[PDB]
């Protein structure tokens, strides 16, 4: 089936540059067809960034502020789109999708008709250095939790009892503190007379470290 | 050099509601309707809901229709489902795709009865203070609507600056929103006073609520 | 018409087997960056294309007037019977593709 699959992103630092692809399958590079990037930064919405054309002429559209900054292009060889990203700064962190727009049989087609989606790819321009998180407890209906403390970059996984137990967990967005790392913290609602009886346990997992802690929880 | 303005900028509604979305452009969109309406849930590529020019195949649900020409649109749902709580993007085309460009969103959510928060405070662990800094939580639990505000408080000085906060997305069982206000502190300046306390203020509590402990 | 799309006649041709049938596409260039094509749509509603004005029984010759094109399949078949259609797909100044109403083929 059609499928776009974003890939190349990660850490890159401030002022340097970063090549995004997307592996098309399920579909040749026919006459109607337009790959494009569109970004969103964390919390933000979506922002379209350039197309390129799929086919002969390969006709570059760029949107304004992104001209001179990016470069889309694509393999010859296979089916593939890069988006070369230069001078990359901090507003930049984004998610990058790339999308697709065109076909045969829909009536109109404009590069507004983005209809199949990658999963995308999150990219952060820092200078912080790859760390895994300190775990923390937020000990004692009760409430308790763990905080996920100064670990860079995001994502961060948080379970509780190993899966167990999800009723009530609330795990938080994460926050960008003044030092470049995130923190964020996960809490759990549960009745006051299991805190003897029943043992909690937070499974926090940092892939970018390969960092995986599990910090149980007990009153003080 | 288009903007595309998006409101209202967010809407509680009802399952079963008829909610409208506009889209207003600076500058007509290309032969008045190159403009498309795109859905997005969290964690989730978004999905073209909408594209005025053309009706779509795609199984996009009836009750979803868009309307407008020129420089004003509108996303309507007659019957709002419980599948429909998201964040519905419009996208606007220009003579020159160069000016083509986001709205800014609008995120809808669900609507329901105003619930006051429950207030915890977790004071620093004497594992985290071997490291020279105290990170004081404050959880507003189960919550509605989303507006709420914390003010941290150290032997009854007001605290400014040192303080960060994330708001959950909108839970699926009760609809309510929960809060985590961290107040980072040194340990000598942590270890300075004793009262810590966050002041919660929401829509559901008669006045604010105080939850508080001393160092000891 | 909204947005200046291309048309395709005649709606309903109707050809004996063995003999030529011509379909024409007329698709007035404003870009003048352009690329047509030719579908077959099958009562399973998917689109295959046949040829194209930058090109095989499936001919498109492009016509003295620039606006008018010839689509002809030569041979023509009981089991050619069918819908077609043809798109123009603009590359610039504006990137879009406008299709024609399907027309039938007997």
């Amino acid at each position: 089936e059609q499928q776009l699959v974003e890939s190349g992103g990660g850490v890159v630092q401030p002022g340097r540059s970063l090549r995004l692809s997307c592996a098309a399958s399920g579909f040749s590079f026919s006459s109607t067809y337009w790959i494009c990037w569109v970004r969103q930064a964390p919390g933000k919405g979506l922002e379209w960034i350039a197309c390129i054309y799929a086919g002969s002429s390969g006709n570059t559209y760029y949107a304004n502020w992104a001209k001179g900054r990016f470069t889309i292009s694509k393999d010859s060889s296979s089916t593939t789109v890069f988006l070369q990203m230069n001078s990359l700064r901090a507003e930049d962190t984004a998610v990058y999708f790339c999308a697709r727009a065109g076909g045969a049989g829909g009536g109109v087609y404009t590069l507004t008709r983005l209809d199949l989606w990658g999963q995308g790819t999150l990219v952060t321009v820092s200078s912080a250095s790859t760390k895994g998180p300190s775990v923390f407890p937020l000990a004692p209906t009760a409430a308790l939790g763990c905080l996920v403390k100064d670990y860079f970059p995001e994502p961060v996984t948080v379970s509780w009892n190993s899966g167990a137990l999800t009723s009530g967990v609330h795990t938080f967005p994460a926050v960008l503190q003044s030092s470049g790392l995130y923190s964020l913290s996960s809490v759990v609602t549960v009745p006051s007379s299991s805190l003897g009886t029943q043992t909690y346990i937070c499974n926090v997992n940092h892939k970018p470290s390969n960092t995986k802690v599990d910090k149980k929880v007990e009153p003080k | 050099a288009a903007q595309l303005t998006q409101s209202p900028s967010s809407l509680s509604a009802s399952v079963g509601d008829r909610v409208t979305i506009t889209c207003q452009s600076s500058q007509s969109v290309y032969n008045n309707n190159d403009l498309a309406w795109y859905q997005q849930k969290p964690g989730k590529p978004p999905k073209l809901l909408i594209y005025t020019p053309s009706s779509l195949t795609s199984g996009v649900p009836s009750r979803f229709s868009g309307s407008g020409s020129g420089t004003d649109f509108t996303l309507t749902i007659s019957s709002l489902q419980p599948e429909d709580f998201a964040t519905y993007y419009c996208l606007g085309g220009y003579d020159d795709d160069s000016d083509n460009a986001f709205g800014g969103g609008t995120k809808v959510e669900i609507k329901r009865t105003v619930a006051a928060p429950s207030v915890f405070i977790f004071p620093p662990s004497d594992e985290q203070l071997k490291s020279g800094t105290a990170s004081v939580v404050c959880l507003l639990n189960n919550f509605y609507p989303r507006e709420a505000k914390v003010q941290w408080k150290v032997d009854n000085a007001l605290q400014s600056g040192n303080s960060q906060e994330s708001v959950t997305e909108q839970d699926s069982k009760d609809s309510t929103y929960s809060l985590s206000s961290t107040l980072t502190l040194s340990k000598a300046d942590y270890e300075k006073h004793k009262v810590y306390a966050c002041e919660v203020t929401h829509q559901g509590l008669s006045s604010p609520v105080t939850k508080s402990f001393n160092r000891g | 018409r909204p947005w200046n799309p291309p048309t395709f006649s005649p709606a309903l041709l109707v050809v004996t087997e063995g003999d030529n049938a011509t379909f024409t596409c007329s698709f007035s260039n404003t870009s003048e960056s352009f690329v047509l094509n030719w579908y077959r749509m099958s009562p399973s509603n998917q689109t295959d294309k046949l040829a194209a004005f930058p090109e095989s029984r499936f001919r498109v010759t492009q016509l003295p007037n620039g606006r008018d094109f010839h689509m002809s399949v030569v041979r023509a078949r009981r089991n050619d019977s069918g819908t077609y259609l043809c798109g123009a797909i603009s590359l610039a100044p504006k990137a879009q593709i406008k299709e024609s109403l399907r027309a039938e083929l007997r």
